[PDB]
C-alpha cells in the first residue's frame, strides 16, 4: 500500500528517489539536472495507470464472463 | 489460439468465412492444402512486405520472410522450410504471429507519421499560422499553394462572416496609440520580466496544488480508492504547465473587450 | 507628570497622523504614531488627561511600552480604532525584523482568542426575497448552528480528526466534505499555515477543545445575514460579485473557541519564567517577549498556528452549516444559489511577511491584534480576482450599525504596512472608516446592513 | 528481435531487451503489465511488483492463467511473443479505420497580403512581418469560431498598472501586458479548482 | 530520502514571489 502511493505521485518524490528509480528500471537519463525531463521520463516509462475498461472484443467478453 | 487469431482478424477485418471458429479450425487442419489458406497467407505476406524495409505464399518465400523478420519460435523456420510439421498448432502459430507482425508494423508507421508531422508544426513558421486560419475557417489547406491566392481566398471568406455578425463583435483595439520602433525593445523587456515573475506564481500556485492533494492522499478512504483516484488525478494534474504564454502578439491582437 | 509636560512629547505629521516622540517613555527605540481624525483626538485626549489625573494603561501609553521591545522596526502603529488591552494595545500593530538575534515575540501581541476572523458568503437573492420567510429563515439558522456557551458540535470528531485537522487546516475540512474548492482560494494564507505542531500544543487544550469545534460561543462571535445598502466601488463590487443593491450576504465571525486562550496561557507562564534568564526587562510585566529563536518563542509559534488551523477549521465547518440550513430553506442545491465565499480575514495573528524599510528589503513577523490585513493590488498573495483591484477587508461589528467592506491601498503597503481595522472597539465604525479612508491606508467598496443576527 | 512490437509500443529500451535475463525480464513484465496492458488494479499488483522474491513466478503464473494465455513459462519466449501480441491488438482496438489505411510511399507579395490582412482586421504595423500574422492568428481563433459566432445572438485609466515607467504610451502595453498575464493565470487557478473538485468527489 | 520537504519549499516558494513583487514596483 505504500510503495504503490509512492510511485503514484512524482510531484512529491524527492530529485534523488526519481534518479534512483529511473536507474533501476535501467532507463537511460539526460540532463540530470532538470527536474522536467525526469518527470517527463517517470510519467513516460515507470508511472502506473489504472485498471482499463473491458475492450468490446471477444476476449473482454470472455473476461467479464 | 483460435479466439486470439478471430479477434486479430476482426480488428484486421476480414470478409471471408473466417468469421466462424469452425470453418477456421477446419481450414487449419487440412494445412496448406486448403486455397484459403494460400490466399490468406499472401493477402498477409504482400502487406507485410510492403511494410518492411526490404522490399505466392509458397513455403520457401513465407520461410525466408521468417528468417528475415527475426521470427522467434523455437524451430518453426526450419521446420516450416522442411515442410514435416503438419500439426494444425503450427498453422495457428503462423497465422497469429504474421498477423501480429502486420498490426505492430501498422501501427509503428502511424505513430512515426504522428510524430513527424508534431515535429513539422513544432517549427516556428507561418505555416502553422496559415494552417490553423484554414482549419478554423473550413479553408483549404494553403501548404503547396500560392500565397497570392490562399491570402485571397481567406481574405474573401472573411467578409462573408464579418457582415453575418453585427459589426460590434471585432471591436476596437485596445492599443490605440500609434508605438515607434524605438519603444519596442523598452516593450519586449518589460514583457519579459513580468512573464518571469507571474511564471514564479504560478509554480507557486501549482506547489500549493501539490500540498493540498498529499494532504489528501492520507486518507483512510484514500487507501482504498486508489483505481477512480489516479484515473480522475493522473491526467488533469500532469497537463497543467507552469510556462507563460503572453506574447507581444497578444498585445497586438488583444481588443478593447479586454481593457474594460 | 505635568499635563503639559505630557503634551510637549505629542505633535503632528499631517491631518490624520500625530506623532509622539521619543522620551515619552523609559528605553524607547523608535517614535510611535496614530491615525486620528478630529472626532477621535478629542477621544484619545480625553482618555490620556483622565489617565494622568484606574489599573489600566492610556492607549498612547502602551503604544509607547510597545515602542520599546527590542527588534521592532519602523514605527509603532496605532490604527483608527485602537484602544487599551492586555500586553499590547488592542488595534495596535508591530513588526519586529527575524534577522536581529535580539528579536522578540509576544503572546499578548497576537492575542487570547488566535485567528478570531470573519468570512462573508454572497447569495444572489434579494432583500424582498428572505424577507417573507425571514422569521423561517432566522429559526432554521438558529437550530441548525449550535452557538452559546457549552453547546457541543452537531459533526462529531475525535482525537485523531482533531490531530488532523490541527496538522493541516481547510485541506482535512476540504478533504471531508464539508468545504468546496472555491473556499480554499478566497482564505487568507489560504486557509492553513505552513509551519505547525499539534505535538507542541499542551493536551490540555485539545481536551477542552475537542467538543467545541463548530460552535460560536459567545461574545462578539455571530453568524448573521445582511443586506447591501451602498456600493461605492462599482469596478470592487462587481469584482466581488455584488453587482446590484439589495442582494444578500452571510457573515460567520468566530474564534478558536479553548484551544487558543489555553495556548496562550500555557505560553505565557512558561514565557515569565524564560525571560528571567534571557535577560529581558520592560516597561510592563504584562509585556512577556522571549527571542525568536529559542525554545519557548518557537513553541508559542506553532501553537498559535496550531489554533489558527482549529479557527479556520471551525469557520469552515460554520459554513457548510450555513449552506446546508439555506439549501434545505429554499429547496434548492446551494451550488444554483451561487452560495460562495467573498473572502476570510483573521486579526488575532502574527504572521512572517517580507515588507520593506528604508528602501530595505527585511523578513517581518508582524503582530495584528485587533487589526486586519490588507494588501495592495497585484500583490501575490491575493487571490486571481482581487489582484486588480486589492485584498478586500472586512470591518465586522456587531448588531446595530453597518459593516463594512474596504480594499487594501498602495499607500497603506508602504506607511502602515498594509494593516487596517477591524471594528469600532472598546468609538464609531463610521468614523474610523473615514480616517481610514482619508488617510489612504483603505478605500471602502460595500456598505452591508444587517437584517438578523445569530449571536449566543 | 521483438524490436517492431516494442517500439510500438513506446518501449525504453527497444534495441537492449534480452528475454533470458533474470531481473530485466521481470521489470519488462511489470512495464507491459502497468503501462500496456493494466488488467487488474495498481495496488492488486503488488504480489507481481516485487521483483527479486523467490515467490514471484507462482504470481507470474497466476497472471498468465487470469489473462487466459494459451502459453506458459515453460517457452518465455511464447509468452513475450503473445503479451506483446496482445497489447499491440490492445492499442490498435481504439482507431481501427485510421490505423487500417496506414501505407508507406520575405516575398514582398506574401508581405502586402499580411499587411492587408492585418488592415483589414485592425492590427497595428510592426517591423517584423510575422508578428501581426500571429496576431490575426490568436484574433480569428478567439473570434472568429463557431462558438463565438453561435453566441454573439469602464475606462482603462481605472485600472493599477502596479509601477510608472514614466511614459504615457508605453504604460497602456504595460496595462495590456498585465491584464493579459491576470487571464493566464485565472485560466491556470480554474483547473486547478477543477481538479482539486474532481479528485474530492471520489471521496 | 524516500520523501521530500514540501511545505518548506512551498514557503521557499512564497517568500521568492514576495521578493519579486517589490523589487518590481518598490524599488527606491
Amino acid at each position: 500500500v505504500s510503495k504503490v502511493d509512492l510511485l503514484l505521485h512524482p510531484e512529491l518524490l524527492s530529485q534523488e528517489f526519481i534518479q534512483l528509480m529511473l536507474q533501476e528500471r535501467n532507463i537511460a537519463v539526460s540532463d540530470p539536472e532538470d527536474r522536467d525531463r525526469l518527470t517527463g521520463l517517470y510519467l513516460q516509462h515507470v508511472i502506473p495507470l489504472p485498471q482499463r475498461e473491458l475492450p468490446r472484443s471477444r476476449w473482454g467478453k470472455r473476461m467479464e464472463k | 489460439m483460435e479466439s486470439d487469431i478471430l479477434d486479430i482478424l476482426e480488428q484486421l477485418g476480414y470478409d471471408g468465412p473466417l468469421a466462424e471458429e469452425a470453418c477456421l479450425l477446419a481450414e487449419c487442419g487440412r494445412g496448406f492444402s486448403s486455397s484459403e489458406y494460400v490466399n490468406l497467407l499472401t493477402w498477409l505476406t504482400k502487406q507485410l512486405t510492403q511494410f518492411t524495409e526490404t522490399h505466392t505464399a509458397d513455403p520457401l518465400d513465407v520461410s525466408r520472410l521468417l528468417k528475415d523478420c527475426c521470427c522467434p519460435y523455437e524451430g518453426l523456420a526450419s521446420r516450416l522450410a522442411n515442410g514435416d510439421v503438419k500439426d494444425t498448432r503450427d498453422h495457428l502459430k503462423i497465422i497469429l504471429f504474421v498477423s501480429s507482425e502486420l498490426q505492430s508494423a501498422q501501427l509503428l508507421l502511424s505513430k512515426t507519421l504522428r510524430d513527424a508531422e508534431e515535429r513539422e508544426m513544432r517549427s516556428c513558421s507561418p505555416l502553422q499560422d496559415l494552417s490553423v486560419i484554414c482549419h478554423t475557417l473550413t479553408l483549404p489547406d494553403p501548404a503547396g499553394r500560392d500565397p497570392t491566392d490562399t491570402f485571397t481566398d481567406i481574405q474573401t471568406q472573411v467578409n462573408v462572416l464579418l457582415e453575418k455578425l453585427p459589426e460590434t463583435h471585432i471591436g476596437a483595439p485596445a492599443l490605440q496609440r500609434s508605438i515607434s520602433a524605438e519603444q519596442w525593445e523598452e516593450l519586449e523587456k518589460i514583457n519579459s520580466t513580468l512573464s518571469a515573475e507571474y511564471e514564479c506564481r504560478r509554480r507557486m500556485l501549482i506547489k500549493r496544488l501539490d500540498v493540498t492533494v498529499q494532504s489528501f492522499s492520507w486518507s483512510d478512504r484514500a487507501k482504498v480508492k486508489i483505481d477512480q483516484m489516479a484515473r480522475a488525478y493522473q491526467p488533469k494534474r500532469h497537463s497543467l504547465s507552469v510556462r507563460s504564454s503572453v506574447s507581444l502578439a497578444h498585445l497586438l491582437a488583444a481588443r478593447r473587450d479586454i481593457c474594460n | 507628570r505635568s499635563y503639559n509636560d505630557e503634551l510637549q512629547y505629542l505633535d503632528k505629521i499631517h491631518k490624520n497622523c500625530w506623532r509622539i516622540k521619543k522620551g515619552f517613555v523609559p528605553n524607547m527605540l523608535v517614535e510611535g504614531v496614530f491615525y486620528v481624525n478630529d472626532p477621535l483626538e478629542k477621544l484619545m485626549f480625553e482618555e490620556l488627561r483622565n489617565a494622568c489625573r484606574g489599573g489600566f494603561l492610556p492607549a498612547m501609553k502602551q503604544i509607547g511600552n510597545v515602542a520599546a521591545l527590542p527588534g521592532i522596526v519602523h514605527r509603532s502603529i496605532g490604527l483608527p480604532d485602537v484602544h487599551s488591552g492586555y500586553g499590547f494595545a488592542i488595534g495596535n500593530m508591530a513588526a519586529f525584523d527575524m534577522e536581529n538575534p535580539d528579536a522578540v515575540v509576544s503572546p499578548g501581541g497576537v492575542g487570547f482568542d488566535i485567528n478570531c476572523g470573519v468570512r462573508l458568503l454572497r447569495t444572489n437573492l434579494d432583500e424582498g426575497d428572505v424577507q417573507p420567510v425571514k422569521e423561517q429563515l432566522a429559526q432554521s439558522l438558529f437550530d441548525h448552528i449550535p452557538v452559546g456557551v457549552g453547546s457541543k458540535g452537531v459533526i462529531p470528531m475525535g482525537a485523531k480528526d482533531l490531530e488532523e485537522a490541527l496538522e493541516m487546516g481547510v485541506d482535512w475540512s476540504l478533504r471531508e466534505g464539508y468545504a468546496w474548492a472555491e473556499d480554499k482560494e478566497h482564505c487568507e494564507e489560504y486557509g492553513r499555515m505552513l509551519q505547525a505542531d499539534p505535538n507542541k500544543v499542551s493536551s490540555k487544550a485539545k481536551k477542552r477543545g475537542l467538543p467545541q469545534l463548530g460552535t460560536l460561543g459567545a461574545g462578539n462571535h455571530y453568524a448573521e445575514i445582511q443586506v447591501v445598502d451602498e456600493i461605492y466601488n462599482d469596478y470592487a463590487a462587481k469584482k466581488m460579485g455584488i453587482d446590484h443593491k439589495g442582494q444578500v450576504c452571510v457573515m460567520i465571525h468566530s474564534g478558536s473557541r479553548g484551544l487558543g486562550h489555553q495556548v496562550a496561557t500555557d505560553a505565557l507562564v512558561a514565557m515569565e519564567k524564560a525571560m528571567k534568564r534571557d535577560r529581558i526587562t520592560v516597561n510592563d510585566r504584562q509585556l512577556a517577549c522571549a527571542r525568536i529563536t529559542s525554545e519557548e518563542g518557537q513553541d508559542y509559534l506553532k501553537g498559535m498556528a496550531a489554533a489558527g488551523n482549529y479557527a479556520w477549521v471551525n469557520r469552515s465547518s460554520m459554513t457548510f452549516l450555513t449552506r446546508q440550513a439555506f439549501s434545505k430553506v429554499f429547496s434548492t442545491t446551494p451550488d444554483d444559489l451561487d452560495m460562495h465565499v467573498i473572502y476570510d480575514v483573521s486579526h488575532n495573528i502574527a504572521k512572517v511577511e517580507e515588507h520593506m524599510v528604508d528602501g530595505r528589503q527585511k523578513t517581518l513577523l508582524v503582530h495584528r491584534k485587533g487589526s486586519t490585513r490588507a494588501f495592495p493590488p497585484h500583490h501575490p498573495l491575493i487571490p486571481v480576482d482581487y489582484q486588480l483591484t486589492g485584498q478586500p477587508v472586512l470591518i465586522g461589528g456587531t448588531m446595530g450599525t453597518c459593516s463594512y467592506v474596504l480594499t487594501g491601498t498602495e499607500q497603506g503597503m508602504t506607511e502602515t504596512f498594509g494593516t487596517t481595522c477591524h471594528g469600532a472597539g472598546r468609538k464609531n465604525v463610521t468614523d474610523v472608516v473615514n480616517t481610514c479612508h482619508d488617510a489612504g491606508i483603505s478605500k471602502k467598496a460595500i456598505k452591508l446592513r444587517p437584517i438578523a443576527v445569530i449571536k449566543g | 528481435m521483438f524490436r517492431r512490437k516494442l517500439t510500438a509500443l513506446e518501449y525504453h529500451n527497444p534495441t537492449g531487451f534480452d528475454c533470458k535475463d533474470e531481473t530485466e525480464f521481470r521489470n519488462f513484465i511489470v512495464w507491459l503489465e502497468d503501462q500496456k496492458i493494466r488488467h487488474y488494479k495498481i495496488e492488486d499488483r503488488g504480489n507481481l511488483r516485487n521483483i527479486p522474491s523467490s515467490d514471484w513466478p507462482k504470481y507470474f503464473e497466476k497472471y498468465l492463467q487470469d489473462v487466459n494465455c494459451p502459453f506458459s513459462v515453460q517457452e518465455r519466449q511464447e509468452t513475450v511473443d503473445w503479451l506483446l501480441g496482445l497489447a499491440v491488438r490492445f492499442e490498435y482496438g481504439d482507431n481501427v479505420e485510421k490505423y487500417r489505411n496506414c501505407k508507406p510511399v520575405n516575398n514582398p507579395d506574401f508581405k502586402a497580403g499580411v499587411l492587408a490582412l492585418a488592415n483589414l482586421l485592425k492590427i497595428q504595423r510592426h517591423d517584423d512581418y510575422l508578428v501581426m500574422l500571429k496576431a490575426i492568428k490568436i484574433l480569428v481563433q478567439e473570434r472568429l469560431t463557431p462558438d463565438a459566432i453561435a453566441k454573439a445572438s469602464v475606462t482603462l485609466d481605472k485600472h493599477i498598472l502596479g509601477f510608472d515607467t514614466g511614459d504615457a504610451t508605453l504604460n497602456e502595453a504595460a496595462q495590456i501586458l498585465r491584464l493579459l498575464h491576470i487571464e493566464e493565470l485565472r485560466e491556470l487557478q480554474t483547473k486547478i479548482n477543477e481538479a482539486i473538485v474532481a479528485v474530492q468527489a471520489i471521496i | 530520502d524516500i520523501l521530500a520537504p514540501t511545505v518548506q519549499e512551498l514557503a521557499n516558494l512564497e517568500r521568492e514571489a514576495q521578493t519579486s513583487f517589490l523589487h518590481l514596483g518598490y524599488l527606491p
